[PDB]
């Protein structure tokens, strides 16, 4: 028995990452094995670590955590440095609108565990971690049980399947900070400290957990690793566009008929995600904007863009929050400002004071209590959260809000 | 003078022995303490620091940093209400109004019996099921006051 989880709708056109996770229930090891589960691990243990890295590289798989670094290349960088090495599964998923990772953790934990074992073997890590946000208690108990199921079927522990490879997967819990998804802050939290990002360089692949070479990968990235080994890199590269190949999970929310997670190729357009798959809008109202998580804002004129990591593409993590004609953009921008205000770790002064002031002044603007000085101050602060910042949060805290100012000036001017 | 009840001490020692290094268990221990008492008693920090082999200052800093931990209000059930973008768009205010009609409390408040506390939180990452809330570890989609009332009646 696990804590209650809402039943998120999940649909797939590829039947890969959502093969089992399209069903809202825990798929235990017996059901997993019946589908050919852990057979990719068996094949991997018969291959050299260098060969697995090459396949993952040739698959063109890129990070699903937001930065899109090529996964195979990240592994090459880490194995350049001497051991012991560490493998970390980033299950901190806390960005507004993003709920793709949890459905893998909660419904197909073994797809994630298998991915972790293959990845750990590829980089020579004998100790792996799952760092899962504190607000996923069910996901935590499901992973602990699944790890024990894997241990009993001999997929974990010492000398896994007579290969001489040892691995233990430890599950760590977060405790309320979005910043703990930042790979260096996650490592600090795993070391039993406050989740404060470290100045980069050094990068985790060189000096991470206990100053040792550390590979941090997102849940969704790791969930592709069993498919790459099972299918082979070539067959995997055939899925979707050849330049942005493989399956991709799209968490869709807001004013859509069918909100949920969609497994689609990355040549799908934003308009197709909304209208062809998510069933269009609630009450057939006009789409006003799409928020790419708390990162970007796309207008109704930008829906024909592809859902890939190209510069003109959707980018981010494929997070789709739909706002229709009746949704106030200034009220929406305030919710984004409030997010960054609550999440800055405060190490950097323009980030600490800029995230606070952007939200404080925007609330004044929204409530009709802003002076002309507050209006000018708001514009200044929004353009000045980034200076001296040592992590991605300070660099993006004003991005989406700046885009609503540029794309919806008529709406903002109504608040003047 | 402060002592952890044996049943808690045992669970705490298990977390401390779980990771390769003792100090890595700090967050698991603090979740355990809060689940046992319904908050983090200020007096529990010194015995925990000793067990983790960390200075009291380090533990206090960690408790202050992580938002899930509450050192002030003892509450049997924590009602975490998402106040972020998607739940806002889909009905956070309807959820809060329903909670006030049922329990008589607003965000940050605790009922007179110490049973329920409304905690406003950022995105719980169940956005397709907005407006979202948790009741301790259980997570739900808010539908209506009638539906919410039935959910809350399960926490006695
Ligand atoms: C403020 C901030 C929050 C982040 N949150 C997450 C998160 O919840 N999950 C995640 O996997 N990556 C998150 N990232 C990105 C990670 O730092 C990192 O790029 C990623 O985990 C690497 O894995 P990938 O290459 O598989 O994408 C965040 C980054 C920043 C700057
Ligand atoms: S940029 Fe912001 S969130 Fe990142 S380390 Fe600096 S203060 Fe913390
Ligand atoms: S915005 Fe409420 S759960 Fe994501
Ligand atoms: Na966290």
């Amino acid at each position: 028995s696990y804590p209650a989880i809402p039943r998120i709708y999940a649909e797939t056109t590829l039947n890969m990452l959502l093969k089992r996770a399209k069903k809202p229930r825990v798929h235990s090891i017996d059901e997993y094995l019946k589908d050919g589960g852990y057979q990719a691990l068996e094949k991997a243990l018969n291959m050299s670590p260098e060969e697995i890295i090459d396949w993952v590289d040739k698959s063109t798989l890129r990070g699903r955590g937001g930065a899109g670094f090529p996964t195979g290349k990240k592994w090459k960088f880490a194995v350049q440095n001497p051991g012991p090495r560490y493998f970390i599964c980033n299950a901190d998923e806390s960005e507004p609108g993003t709920f793709k990772d949890r459905i893998i953790i909660e419904r197909d934990p073994h797809l994630l565990i298998e991915g972790i074992i293959i990845s750990s073997y590829a980089i020579g890590a004998n100790e792996a971690y799952i760092y899962i946000r504190g607000e996923y208690p069910a996901g935590y108990y499901i992973l602990r049980d699944a790890i024990e199921e894997a241990k009993k079927k001999g997929f974990l522990g010492k000398n896994i399947l007579g290969s001489g490879f040892d691995l233990e997967i430890y599950v760590a819990r977060g405790a309320g900070a979005y910043i703990c998804g930042e790979e260096t802050a996650l490592i600090e939290s795993l070391e039993g400290k406050r989740g404060h990002p470290r100045l980069k360089p050094p990068y985790p692949v060189q000096k991470g957990l206990w100053g040792k070479p550390t590979v941090v990968n997102n849940v969704e990235t790791i969930a592709n690793v069993p498919f790459i080994i099972s299918m082979g890199w070539e067959e995997y590269r055939y899925i979707g566009p050849s330049d942005y190949a493989g399956p991709k999970l799209f968490p869709v929310s807001g004013k859509v008929k069918k909100p949920g997670v969609y497994e689609l190729p990355m040549n799908t357009t934003l308009r197709e995600v909304i209208f062809k798959y998510a069933g269009g809008t609630l009450g057939n109202k006009k789409v006003k904007a799409v928020f790419s998580g708390a990162l970007d804002c796309f207008s109704s004129e930008e829906l024909d863009i592809p859902m890939d990591y190209s510069p003109l593409g959707f980018g981010g993590t494929g997070t789709v929050i739909v706002l229709t004609e009746e949704d106030d953009i200034v009220e929406a921008a305030l919710k984004i400002a409030e997010f960054y205000e609550h999440e800055t770790c405060g190490q950097c002064t323009p980030c600490r004071v800029g995230c606070y002031e952007q939200a404080n002044l925007l609330e004044k603007i929204y409530k009709g209590e802003a002076t002309e000085q507050d209006w000018e101050g708001f514009d200044f602060v929004n353009r000045n959260i980034q200076p001296t910042s040592i992590c991605g949060l300070g660099a993006v805290a004003g991005r989406l809000i700046r885009q609503t100012l540029e794309k919806f000036p008529e709406e903002w001017e109504k608040y003047r | 003078e402060f002592e952890f009840p044996e049943e808690l001490k045992t669970k705490l020692q298990e977390h401390i022995n779980y990771f390769p290094k003792k100090r890595q268990a700090i967050l698991l221990c603090l979740h355990e303490i809060q689940n046992y008492y319904g908050y983090i008693p200020p007096e529990s920090l010194k015995p925990l620091a000793d067990m983790l082999e960390l200075p009291l200052n380090h533990v206090e800093g960690v408790v202050a940093f992580y938002d899930m931990f509450d050192r002030e209000d003892k509450a049997k059930y924590r009602i975490r209400v998402c106040v972020s973008i998607v739940c806002h768009l889909m009905g956070t205010n309807k959820l809060l109004k329903a909670l006030e009609n049922i329990l008589g409390i607003k965000p940050g408040e605790v009922t007179p019996d110490g049973k329920f506390k409304i905690v406003p939180v950022q995105c719980l990452s169940a956005c397709s099921e907005a407006p979202v809330f948790m009741v301790n570890d259980d997570e739900y989609k808010f539908e209506s006051e009638v539906q919410l009332n039935e959910i809350l009646s399960r926490y006695t």
